[PDB]
């Protein structure tokens, strides 16, 4: 638990951890993680609002299409180098209230 | 933001100081002064009570430390301004118990004796003097009167002119008695007089005689700014009065409009005299942290001063590190 | 017994004896004096001044009117011109030294075994039949190399095969061995003792090279950043340090020792004038004696920050201090520097480019210049060759796709686009396009950003861009390349108005989900009616789960496209929905700060244009910034409500 790094101008918490997919629709996912980009001068021509381009990885290589916004949850999560951090993740999912609470490495193009 | 970092182990600091102030208070004034040792402990001494505020100090510590700074602590590094700065940081709001406002009385006694000789100049850096000594010490004992410089005053002719200038400058914590003897010695004539009672209250109107004596000066310093201009040689005093002059009229102080006959003299009085022509390019972004509380808020108040006071604030937020200006736009303007 | 200052000029110290310097300083301008001396020494003279003058040694103390030091370096290792090198190699050598400079850029260009073998092939030829100079310079160089190919093979064989799949072993087996029995405890420290006795009085200043750490300059550097309100002494003896090393053909220019304090001076100088600035403004004023920042980039400056710097350090160094302000000199110098990187990167992809190490040694300079390219005005034809090498030869091992078009938008701020760099960028779509036939091929990229950026950026710099090869290649398309009609999708804008009515008819929109994909994908630019009742749909749906997509639909309402009013019935649930809707009977007491930390620029300006929520957010963001320093909510602030 020594790697999370929560980040301030971007409500999220770094932690290079996977977390299993259980989302509304039957499909299930493995222990995948997300990644979120933080470009406060992102082309926004359309009716876009967001500055963070999330986006999910699978296995490091299988990024999954949108689609809908799948209503996710943590489920069983790891570190993947000291133990299981469930609750350790859970705890801080919630009074965030933003998408996707815990990712790996914000890329932070500015 | 030091002020709000907790400090430990404060009696081994309280120790530490105590033998600074025995250390400064023997060997600069029992004949060792030992030039070849005053080099880096006076830079140890300086930078020691500096960051003494942030401390808390017995009784008996805070007054070694103070008789220290004042009394022996040697000219050649500190002035007058920097001890009255480092005085006024080393006592904290309601933390002056009676023995070291006696210190400082004791300090002004001295200054007073030593002033007997007219060739005493008393030169400073930051321009702040002994009248300052004065409004500290007033400050925490409104109520206080002295009797060893009461007594000084009850004993004084008008003869010479050091003593009673410097008696009245540090008029309020005189006796009423030695106050009645003291106001006839010496009126309100020139204009300094007038600029160092206006901050201890014997006047609190500006009559029409004290506009005029203000137009006077003002006129002669047009003129010497013509003859300067010839010469060539900005001199900027570090006892000018514009700012001062113009720190009035923003407040409605002054209705006389003859001061707008002398627009362009100096920056800080196009900026308080007339705000509208103002050329908000040579505005010091330095100034407007100086106003404690009567100027920031009037400033705020007009229609076309927010609107370029504004950027230059937000300019000194964005690429600097002073923190005076968070709480400024902060606190005033927003 | 003489200081000789950096900036020019020499003052005296400790010269007990006659003041020889001072005396030939006096002779050196004086003709009758010049005359005087006997014929036998007077080309000694003569040579004495040549070395003075190249050396940089002007005059004395005394009449030092003139000090301004034009720092040149002549050594084609320094600005890269590889091409020039190569053919050096190739040309055979007819002297030692010229074999020694011949060794130095072999061991620049990667091919580290041909620059040990020629090192070796030095050593044997000159033992000691000279000064002993080049014997002592060749000894230290090969024992750099062999540590260099040593930390060389303990990395790329050790851990970095995945960076070519499999082991590439760029120095053979045989070779590896050869060199580590030949150099089995071989005492560095002791080297410059068993010179010659002769020598070592001689050449007594070389002594430094033979030591484990040798530049104990930083300490120095630390006055760079002291607060007493100079700075010319250290980057002249930056130069100094840079002349030395870069001209004589010395193999200590590539560790990490001399990287560190390149890194740590060109940090450390531009920090301090950022502080001189933003400190002169405190006191001086912003513009009546705010001339300029102080420091000046220079083509001898930019070429040290691209081949020391990496993108981390440059990213440190831009957000420290404003750069912009620092106006780059010679900018006719650096595009030419960046030209020829871009034309060496052209040439080493379309090549073989098996070389790894010369690869790896290049890649990083390669992409620090065409990074820092964006504060220098590069001319129409540059640039053009810049984007295409950028675009069409840059190996995606280190630059991926996301990363590529930031590089771009990083070019484009100080430059427009002219019709040649939209025509490559429309090339480089094209090739993308005619890669996504294959449908097991998909894009990777680390930054978020993808092929759909590209078309963005175009139709932004030119909004009538009308690509006829996208139109063409989307004509002749089928139904069976549904991974090429997703891609053309991610490219509406940029296809013809009968590609689009033949692309619309593959892909209709279908209840929220996939209007949502289209949305993302640009499908639709005006919201039709048809898009609107499915909408509404939606949220009668929400309501009866009530009795998420909603802040999607109150901010595309608050926008105004959306002008559905029977919406207005839904109200009274979430917060940042009826935020959006009903600004007017929302109260205030349930907003929570972080919204404002998702919203980009546009959206905050519609917020802080319109008047009935100004004056909430702006005191609920007072607060906030009140009682914490969060930065953020500081700029949202500053930026957008003031």
């Amino acid at each position: 638990t020594h790697d999370l790094v929560y980040h301030s101008k971007i409500n999220t918490f770094v932690w290079d951890v996977e977390f299993d997919i259980v989302l509304s629709d039957s499909k299930e996912l493995n222990k995948c993680y997300f990644v979120k980009c933080f470009n406060p001068y992102r082309i926004n021509g359309k009716c876009d609002f967001a500055v963070s381009s999330i986006d999910i990885f699978s296995e490091g290589k299988r990024l999954l299409i949108e689609n809908e916004f799948n209503f996710k949850i943590t489920k069983a999560v790891h570190v993947a180098t000291s133990k299981d951090v469930t609750e350790i993740v859970l705890h801080l999912s919630e009074r965030i209230s933003s998408p996707f609470p815990i990712v790996k490495e914000v890329v932070y193009l500015d | 933001s030091i002020d709000k970092i907790r400090f430990g182990e404060q009696e081994k600091i309280e120790e530490y100081l105590v033998g600074i102030a025995e250390e400064i208070t023997k060997q600069f004034s029992a004949n060792g002064m030992n030039v070849v040792f005053y080099t880096q402990f006076i830079s140890e001494a300086k930078a020691a009570l500096y960051f003494a505020k942030y401390v808390k100090l017995s009784e008996e510590g805070l007054g070694k430390i103070v008789k220290a700074l004042l009394f022996y602590f040697p000219e050649r590094d500190l002035d007058i301004g920097k001890r009255y700065v480092w005085l006024e940081r080393l006592t904290k709001c309601n933390e002056l118990p009676k023995s070291i406002i006696s210190i400082i009385d004791d300090f002004l006694v001295l200054q007073a004796e030593k002033h007997i000789d007219q060739n005493y100049s008393e030169v400073s850096s930051n321009g702040l003097y002994s009248r300052d000594y004065g409004a500290l010490i007033k400050h925490f004992e409104k109520n206080f009167i002295s009797k060893r410089l009461s007594e000084i005053t009850l004993c004084l002719t008008q003869d010479k002119q050091k003593q009673i200038d410097f008696l009245f400058k540090l008029l309020p914590l005189l006796s009423t008695n030695a106050k009645s003897h003291l106001l006839s010695f010496k009126s309100v004539e020139n204009i300094n007089d007038l600029m160092n009672g206006i901050r201890i209250g014997l006047i609190d109107e500006f009559t029409p005689e004290h506009e005029e004596l203000i137009i006077e000066y003002l006129e002669t310093r047009k003129v010497n700014y013509i003859v300067e201009k010839e010469k060539g040689i900005q001199t900027f005093s570090s006892n000018d009065y514009m700012s001062t002059f113009g720190i009035w009229y923003f407040l409605e102080e002054i209705n006389n409009s003859k001061m707008e006959e002398f627009i362009g003299m100096d920056d800080q009085y196009d900026f308080f005299v007339d705000p509208e022509n103002f050329d908000y390019k040579k505005f010091i972004p330095s100034w407007l942290k100086n106003y404690n509380d009567k100027l920031l808020g009037k400033i705020a108040g007009n229609k076309h001063m927010k609107h370029h006071v504004i950027e230059v604030l937000k300019e000194r937020v964005k690429n600097s590190n002073d923190k005076r200006y968070l709480e400024i736009l902060m606190n005033y303007f927003i | 017994d003489y200081h000789f200052e950096v900036n020019g000029t020499v003052v005296r110290h400790k010269n007990k004896g006659f003041g020889y310097m001072e005396r030939f300083f006096e002779l050196k301008e004086s003709c009758d004096e010049r005359s005087k001396l006997s014929k036998k020494q007077y080309e000694r003279f003569n040579a004495l001044f040549n070395f003075f003058e190249k050396n940089g040694v002007i005059c004395m103390a005394k009449d030092a009117g003139t000090l301004n030091t034009s720092i040149e370096i002549n050594s084609l290792a320094y600005h890269g011109k590889y091409d020039v090198m190569k053919k050096f190699i190739e040309e055979q050598s007819v002297s030692i030294e010229d074999d020694y400079k011949k060794a130095f850029f072999l061991a620049c260009l990667g091919r580290w075994e041909e620059s040990y073998d020629l090192y070796s092939n030095i050593i044997l030829n000159s033992i000691d039949e000279s000064n002993g100079c080049v014997y002592y310079l060749s000894q230290i160089n090969r024992y750099r190399i062999y540590q260099s190919i040593t930390q060389a093979v303990t990395q790329f064989n050790g851990l970095g095969l995945l960076t070519f799949g499999r082991h590439y072993k760029p120095f053979t087996d045989e070779f590896l061995a050869r060199i580590e029995r030949e150099m089995t405890n071989f005492n560095i420290d002791d080297l410059f003792n068993g010179m010659p006795f002769e020598f070592q009085k001689k050449y007594k200043i070389l002594e430094f090279l033979s030591d484990n750490q040798f530049l104990y300059d930083d300490t120095v550097k630390l006055f760079e950043l002291t607060n007493k309100v100079s700075d010319i002494v250290v980057l002249l003896r930056l130069y100094d340090n840079l002349r030395f090393l870069y001209e004589n053909c010395l193999w200590s220019v590539s560790f990490h020792e001399f990287h560190q304090y390149i890194r740590n001076s060109m940090s450390l100088l531009i920090e301090k004038a950022e502080y001189e600035r933003t400190r002169d403004i405190d006191e001086l004023g912003f513009s009546f004696f705010g001339k300029k920042s102080g420091f000046f980039m220079e083509y001898y400056d930019f070429v040290n920050i691209s081949r020391h710097f990496k993108i981390d350090d440059i990213k440190n160094l831009e957000r420290s201090c404003s750069i912009d302000k620092i106006r780059f000199g010679e900018q006719e110098k650096i595009e030419e520097y960046l030209v020829g990187i871009a034309e060496e990167i052209t040439k080493q992809f379309s090549a073989n480019g098996m070389n790894v190490v010369f690869y790896t040694q290049f890649i990083s300079e390669a992409k620090a210049a065409l990074y820092f390219a964006k504060y220098v005005k590069l001319s129409e034809e540059g640039l053009g060759k810049i984007v295409k090498a950028l675009l069409f030869y840059f190996p995606e091992r280190d630059l991926d796709i996301g990363k590529r078009y930031v590089w771009l938008e990083r070019l484009t701020k100080c430059n427009e686009l002219p019709k040649s760099i939209i025509s490559i960028i429309d090339d480089f779509l094209v090739l993308q396009a005619e890669k996504h036939i294959d449908q097991n091929y998909s894009e990777v990229s680390s930054n978020g950003l993808y092929s759909r950026d590209y078309g963005a950026l175009i139709k932004h710099f030119e909004k009538n861009f009308i690509s006829k090869r996208l139109s063409e290649i989307t004509l002749c398309l089928t139904q069976d390349k549904q991974k090429q009609i997703d891609f053309l999708f991610k490219l509406l804008p940029l296809l013809s108005t009968n590609a689009k009515s033949h692309l619309l008819s593959f892909k209709s929109v279908e209840n929220i989900n996939d209007l949502m994909n289209g949305i993302r994908i640009g499908l639709i630019d005006e919201f039709t009616p048809e898009h609107e009742e499915l909408i509404i749909e939606y949220l009668e749906t929400r309501k009866v789960n009530y009795i998420d997509y909603m802040s999607t639909f109150g901010i595309w309402y608050f926008l105004e496209e959306i002008n559905n009013s029977k919406m207005e019935e839904f109200i009274g649930m979430d917060d940042q929905y009826d935020f959006f809707v009903d600004p007017e009977n929302f109260d205030y007491k349930k907003f929570i700060p972080s919204w404002l930390k998702n919203y980009n620029d546009k959206l905050l300006g519609k917020i802080a244009g319109n008047k009935h929520m100004k004056h909430h957010v702006i005191e609920v963001l007072k607060e906030r910034v009140k009682n914490s320093n969060d930065k953020r909510y500081l700029e949202i602030l500053m930026n957008y409500f003031i």
